[PDB]
């Protein structure tokens, strides 16, 4: 198996560069402002009908837009959500959510993550589920590819003062990229055997006497949208591990391929616009040692598994309590590494019932600041934050001043990454602390002994990281978690985007110099080795005593 | 829900009340 | 600023989105993939018994038992979609293992001493439909015993229901049930 | 290494500091909050509390203490000392006092008052040897007066009654005659509070490198905030709680201190690098702002000049011969005690070396230097040989009737616009010849300045001397730029000028002009032969006097900055290797399963504390050696450098926690305290 685990990452990291590779000279010409060359004068058919001017947007303006759509594309949905009964297309008659867990998705759809704390098949009706959600995932995935834009054109700009126009970035990006792109992956789920369909709910006469309700529902249109936009929120509970939703073992590697189609081609289109491939073949190359290191973990952690289950006597100790016999036990333990350094919140294994390694390290590459191949956006500005950071050290620890593609880097363009890498891991020890006191948030657990811990950990820590992946074994249907983690995700958030558009508002104005003496060149491995030791080491100074106290003492335990 | 229980909670957000007012400014 | 460019580009990515793209897959849904994407269900006449996705309830003798399914009103309840969240250090889920252990040396007498791992644990899903071979080979003798057959036909029928995945490493060889458990109930006449 | 008399007059500004005036110093405050609420504990606990053991919260509460008390007795040494802004330019206003006349007139009742009851219009009387009290215009009278302390000239000015020259000054000196001037403006008002108030206030810029570890004094005490105050909520479900008295010391011990002593052990470091220079320093940041400074000013005068003024190849004339011209030039020069007379001695041996003359064998009546006729002179013959100016004897040419040529204005057309302070002798009502004064340089000057620009620094020249005077000389010294005839109050803002451009820029300059200019400066560099007040305002002060030699002292700043990122990598890498020292460590009274962690084989978690506050107290102290006795540099490239500092100090900032706290538990085991 070890052969078949070694094999596993491999295809899967080199089938994965030859898809992003093309993408990268894609949407470079998207960061450039350069017109598609299928579509160049049918898109200004509708920027005249839309009144898009095509005019230049400071960052104040612009993230004023970004904000301003996300705050729009909640109060649809937060009106959905209560008005659900006298929407359409209902198959049931099921009743709107109640105000607190209609305000917890309500933020959670918008906010790229969708933590979902209930079943969408007993409660969701369709519209909500189509128009509420699918609508939704498509904005979220969008609004984070015109922030990372917004800084990629920071840097390769020169002395301008402007960012591009944020209402012809989202037109282009969701429909060229995320809607046709989604389009062919949601035909290939029908091929294997996903759901797609208005039907009510059809039951069924057993094989026994007894029988079973099934669900139905436009699943597999959905399902490819949250894969690639790493949005995780599927139609079930099992949202990922749901037959309806990921039948065979090849659909599960397209949508492992679909949660870094996206944010791997972000850093080929990194490399594409600033002149020099290599500043993305490190940036690529610094998140794959952390990511293949901590798959292999997690393949070791499951052949290990459970030693009580050959203790009472069965065949062997491979955990395969929390997993499914459809997918592999290795399938399972790469899944839930992808599925949770990249922000998405797809789960095809219930995390909860891992081993006690086996659920530390999901529940660290949230912790580290959803870095390491993080979401879609997400993932890229939280890394070049911490890109600004180490570039920002280590001028500081030769004396000279920080300069990182060819700008310099000044005081004010610190204060700002130091804000924002102290949010996401201030708000996970804040909102972790404010429940473990409390006998709100104590009640909701479901296991005894520091393993319960992790289960209020592990929620928080995909609520301000923005993951949406859940242990589930919290019973977070009650209003304190339900306003605690709208909190939290609102704020994980958009703490990180706003200080993004203040620095990359504030790296246009400047211009690029020659190299010096205090130019370091970014690239080369003599530099990564600087990286990954500072992006594990803020997830590492903060989270220690934050682990020690949760999976860790299950492990020694 | 006591003073040796409420009253470190209100000290540590000073803190931070004090250390992010003394990273915004270079005092 | 905050007129007709700015809400109309939000109003028409709610027309596209909702409008255009969940239906552009439901019309070349059916056009191309009748059967999968109704539900793929399994309809002896115009008797629904169950998809050959999800898998029901198998506490039949003379059937093969599949994964344990630990839903909330009952095991294999498509309303639930939930998994056992039972941590590895819960002493609970020990109660829960060595009743399922002990069920299915009583069950399966004349089987082996050890027990497959698949058959003992619950799935994630709750609705797993699926099995390995190697579990479906260690239930050969009590099904073989109750509907009177032999083995070479079994596992000609249990290798006639192996969907093997397209490498080895993708996923795993994998056996399907509630196809497997009609044909064995059509192969009684 | 500093005398005690510096070093203990320290300490009284370091306990000083303890009440809420640390607030400034985000890391060491935060040590200070510990350090308050442990003795709250400690003395509560002996009176009565649950906890039992105080004589382990005392030495938890007594070294940190020692910390704080340390920590701001090295930043006192380093930082200053330098806003010590004015206080000999201050002090003369207290010592103002002043003579005045009861009577307008001259010729009143007199009365020496202090500076307190001159208000504005009073009748004041200035006599000769005196300095001016207070501004305004004189009224009666005629004298010349010296205005070194607003223009930073040793040259006696005109100061003359009923005219456009009749503005005087609070606070120059006058030299030949009495006047009597009134107060024309209030008290406050006057230009010395004019310039102390300006002086006075200035404030220093923090250098860019200084600001940015200062973040992370703070970006890495926000994590160990949180990982910290947050273990009460973790492990008070998980069974029993963890105690006060370790949560608040675990929170101060993982604080950054080794990154916040180190902003006073770059600053005590480069302090005992520049006395091998002949430099006395007197701030931490000025000598790390050197490796930095891309405009640097100067004073042309006092710096450039040696207080001389004063030159002549010889003494060009109009058809009159050089000899008795010369020796006349002797003797308008034998009463002066001014060395502008003595270099006309000097003149003397140069040619005609008729110098054996005595004072009163010639049997002469010296003529001092008048303010009427603005000429000194003396009588040996029956003609009298008077020394003056240019424009002064023209009026003692016309008094007697003839007209000199216009040839010998022509030599003031070629003496002037050589930048030359010209000189005319004339022996009765005949004119001798042109004396011309122009400046000397100090030694090798312009080979200074080539190396000085080609070190990429600027090099613009500032006085309120005269353009002519000073063009000729910024040809003659090699600087870049050259502003003349400038108030010191143009001198800030020809430094707010640099310094809005974002650059550091370094003053260098003599008189009390200067003084603001040395206020807001960042590498202030006075000089000896300037005056006490601009010592006191400058930042920095030479010891051999040679305003040329800031290229030993940037040759010492770009040592600092090799060295300052040398210690970073090791204090950057100590503290987060302190903080999995530490750690592990205290786990042990919430699950005893957490036993394995302890990698060290440390005794309890109150035992690993204690050997934290010492190694967090040796490793403040021990930076001052590792700044001065071990120290290394060597000049590189921009990769390697950081590859050479990462072997060296990085992979030994690992080491030096996980050693150090193996040592001092084992102290605490053999001698077993507790
Ligand atoms: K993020």
């Amino acid at each position: 198996m070890a052969a078949q685990g070694f094999l596993l990452i491999a295809t899967f990291l080199l089938v994965l560069m030859v898809l992003a590779r093309p993408l990268g000279s894609g949407l470079a010409r998207l960061i450039n402002d350069i017109p598609l060359p299928g579509t160049t004068g049918v898109e200004r058919v509708l920027f005249r009908a839309l009144g898009v001017s095509d005019r230049e947007m400071n960052w104040k303006q612009y993230l004023c837009a970004i904000l301003g759509l996300n705050m729009l594309g909640l109060a649809v949905l937060f009106f959905m959500l209560l008005g659900q009964h006298y929407l359409p297309l209902n198959p049931q008659q099921l009743p709107g959510l109640s105000w607190d867990l209609a305000l917890n998705t309500a933020v959670s759809f918008v906010t790229n993550t969708n933590w979902q704390s209930y079943s969408g098949e007993t409660t969701l009706s369709y519209f909500s589920q189509m128009a509420g959600l699918t609508v939704q995932n498509f904005l979220s995935a969008a609004s984070g590819i015109a922030v990372i834009f917004a800084l990629i054109r920071a840097f390769t700009r020169q002395s301008m003062s402007t960012l591009g126009n944020a209402w012809v970035d989202l037109l282009r990006i969701t429909l060229w990229v995320l809607v046709p792109v989604a389009l062919l992956i949601a035909l290939f789920f029908i091929q294997q055997g996903a759901l797609q369909n208005f039907l009510p709910y059809q039951a069924v006469n057993t094989v026994e006497g007894a029988q079973q309700l099934l669900p139905m529902g436009p699943v597999a249109s959905q399902e490819a949208i949250k894969m690639l936009g790493t949005n995780g929120g599927g139609f079930f509970n099992a949202n990922s591990s749901h037959p309806f939703e990921n039948p065979t073992a090849l659909t599960n590697f397209v949508q492992m391929l679909a949660i870094f189609l996206i944010p791997t081609a972000l850093c080929f289109a990194f490399g594409e616009v600033m002149g020099d491939r290599r500043q993305g073949r490190m940036l690529l190359w610094a998140m794959s040692v952390i990511f293949v290191i901590c798959v292999g973990v997690v393949m070791w952690a499951e052949v290990q598994g459970n030693p009580h289950l050959l203790a009472l006597g069965t065949d062997s100790s491979i955990n395969m309590e929390g997993k499914e016999s459809r997918f592999g036990v290795l399938v399972s333990s790469l899944f839930a590494v992808v599925t949770t350094a990249a922000s998405c919140g797809a789960v095809i294994a219930m995390h909860d019932s891992f081993t006690a390694l086996g659920g530390m390290v999901p529940m660290w590459l949230m912790q580290i600041g959803e870095v390491v191949f993080g979401g879609v956006g997400s993932g890229l500005y939280g890394m070049m934050l911490f890109v600004l950071l180490a570039v920002f050290i280590a001028g500081l620890m030769i004396g000279r001043t920080p300069e990182y593609l060819g700008k310099k880097i000044d005081v004010r363009e610190m204060k700002l990454t130091a804000l924002a890498i102290l949010v996401t891991p201030t708000l996970v020890l804040m909102g972790a602390a404010l429940a473990m006191m409390t006998d709100a948030g104590r009640s909701a657990m479901l296991n005894p002994g520091p393993h319960g811990f992790s289960e209020v950990l592990y929620a928080v820590s995909s609520a301000a990281n923005n993951n949406g992946s859940a242990f589930a074994g919290l019973s977070a249907n009650s209003p304190f978690w339900n306003c605690l983690l709208a909190f939290c995700m609102f704020v994980g958030r958009f703490g990180v985007i706003i200080p993004v558009m203040a620095i990359a508002g504030s790296l246009v104005s400047k211009k690029s110099q020659a190299a010096s003496s205090g130019t370091l060149p970014t690239h080369g491995p003599l530099f990564v080795g600087l990286l990954i030791g500072t992006v594990l080491l803020v997830g590492a100074l903060t989270f220690i005593p934050a682990l020690a106290l949760g999976p860790v003492a299950e492990y020694l335990s | 829900m006591s003073a040796g229980v409420i009253t470190g909670v209100l000290l540590v957000f000073l803190l931070l009340g004090y250390l992010v007012y003394a990273l915004i400014n270079a005092e | 600023s905050g007129l007709r460019p700015a809400l109309s580009t939000f109003i028409f990515l709610l027309l596209i989105t909702g409008g255009v793209y969940p239906l552009l897959t439901t019309v070349l849904g059916q056009w191309w993939f009748p059967w999968q994407a109704n539900g793929s269900l399994i309809r002896e006449g115009d008797t629904v018994r169950g998809s050959a996705l999800i898998g029901q309830n198998f506490t039949g003798n003379g059937y093969f038992h599949g994964r344990p399914s630990a839903t909330a009103e009952m095991p294999y309840n498509p309303q639930a979609s939930g998994g056992s969240n039972l941590a590895v250090s819960n002493p609970e889920l020990d109660k829960l293992i060595a009743a399922r252990v002990a069920a299915l040396r009583a069950a399966n007498p004349d089987a082996s001493a050890s027990v497959p791992v698949e058959l003992v644990t619950a799935s994630a899903s709750g609705l797993d439909n699926n099995i390995t071979p190697q579990a479906a080979a260690w239930q050969i003798p009590r099904v073989a015993k109750a509907r009177n057959l032999s083995v070479e036909q079994l596992t000609q029928l249990i290798a006639k229901y192996s969907q093997q995945p397209l490498v080895k490493y993708i996923g795993q060889p994998v056996v399907n049930i509630v196809e497997l458990n009609l044909a064995l109930d059509k192969l009684d006449e | 290494f500093e005398p005690t008399l510096v070093v203990q007059a320290l300490k009284e500004a370091v306990k000083k500091l303890n009440p809420q005036a640390q607030w400034r110093n985000p890391v060491m405050f935060i040590v200070w909050i510990g350090s308050l609420l442990t003795t709250c504990i400690s003395i509560a606990m002996a009176s009565g509390a649950m906890p039992g053991n105080a004589l382990f919260s005392a030495a938890i509460s007594g070294w940190l203490w020692i910390t704080v008390l340390f920590a701001n007795f090295a930043e006192a040494l380093a930082e200053g000392r330098s806003k010590a802004q004015a206080n000999s330019l201050k002090g003369v206003k207290k010592t103002a006092f002043a003579r005045k006349l009861r009577e307008p007139k001259y010729g009143a009742a007199a009365d020496k008052v202090p500076a307190d009851q001159l208000r504005k219009g009073d009748i004041v009387l200035v006599e000769a040897g005196d300095i001016i009290p207070c501004d305004g215009e004189v009224i009666e009278g005629g004298a010349s007066v010296d205005e070194s302390a607003i223009t930073g000239e040793s040259a006696p000015v005109i100061r003359e009654s009923g005219g456009d020259f009749a503005s005087v000054t609070g606070g120059t000196r006058i030299l030949s005659d009495w006047l009597v001037i009134e107060c024309s403006v209030n008290p406050g008002e006057t230009f010395l509070d004019r310039m102390i108030a300006m002086v006075e206030g200035a404030q220093r810029r923090k250098t860019p490198n200084e600001i940015a570890l200062t973040i992370l004094l703070i970006a890495l005490t926000i994590v160990f905030l949180l990982a910290t105050a947050t273990l009460w909520p973790f492990s008070a479900w998980g069974g029993n709680a963890v105690s006060v008295t370790v949560l608040v010391a675990l929170l101060v011990c993982l604080i950054p201190t080794t990154i916040g002593g180190l902003l006073s052990a770059i600053g005590v470091a480069g302090m005992s690098r520049m006395l091998g220079a002949n430099v006395i320093a007197t701030s931490g940041r000025a000598v790390e702002a050197a490796g930095d400074v891309d405009v640097l000013l100067l004073d042309k005068t006092g710096t450039i000049t040696l207080g001389n003024r004063q030159a002549s190849e010889f003494i060009p004339a109009q058809g009159v011969d050089e000899k008795t011209l010369a020796d006349a030039a002797q003797l308008a020069s034998l009463a002066d005690e001014t060395p502008e007379g003595r270099s006309i001695v000097i003149l003397a041996k140069q040619r005609f070396n008729l110098r054996e003359r005595d004072v009163q064998s010639l049997h002469a009546t010296f003529v001092p230097f008048t303010a009427q006729s603005r000429m000194s002179g003396i009588n040996i013959d029956n003609r009298m040989i008077r020394k003056g100016s240019v424009d002064a004897i023209r009026r003692h040419v016309e008094a007697n009737g003839g007209h000199f040529p216009t040839d010998v204005d022509q030599k003031v057309d070629q003496v002037a616009r050589q930048g030359a302070t010209p000189l005319v002798v004339v022996e009765g009502s005949r004119v001798l010849g042109v004396i011309a004064l122009k400046d000397i340089v100090k030694g090798g000057i312009k080979e200074r300045f080539a190396q000085l620009r080609k070190m990429g620094i600027k090099t613009v020249m500032i006085t309120g001397d005269n353009r002519l005077t000073a063009a000729a000389i910024a040809a003659e010294a090699g600087v870049d730029d050259f502003l003349a005839e400038a108030t010191p109050e143009a001198k800030l803002a020809l430094i707010r000028q640099y310094q809005a451009e974002g650059r550091l820029v370094a003053m260098t300059g003599d008189g009390t002009n200067d003084a603001p200019a040395l206020a807001q400066a960042d590498v202030a560099v006075a000089m000896n032969s300037g005056t006490q007040a601009a010592k006191e305002a400058g930042n920095m002060v030479d010891l051999d006097s040679n305003p040329t030699k800031l290229i030993e002292v940037v040759h010492i700043g770009k040592q600092m900055l090799m060295t300052r990122g040398s210690l970073t990598t090791f204090s950057i890498a100590n503290d987060v290797a302190k903080y999995f020292a530490i750690i592990p460590a205290a786990f042990a009274a919430t699950y005893p399963q957490l036993n394995a962690l302890n990698i060290m084989c440390l005794h309890s978690p109150d035992s690993a504390i204690l050997s934290a506050v010492i190694f967090n107290a040796l490793i403040i102290v021990f930076l001052i050696p590792l700044a001065l006795k071990g120290v290394s540099y060597k000049p590189l490239t921009a990769s390697a450098m950081l590859r050479r500092n990462l072997w060296i100090y990085g992979l030994g900032g690992l080491l030096v926690p996980f050693i150090g706290i193996k040592v001092i538990d084992l102290l605490l085991t053999v001698c077993g305290l507790v």
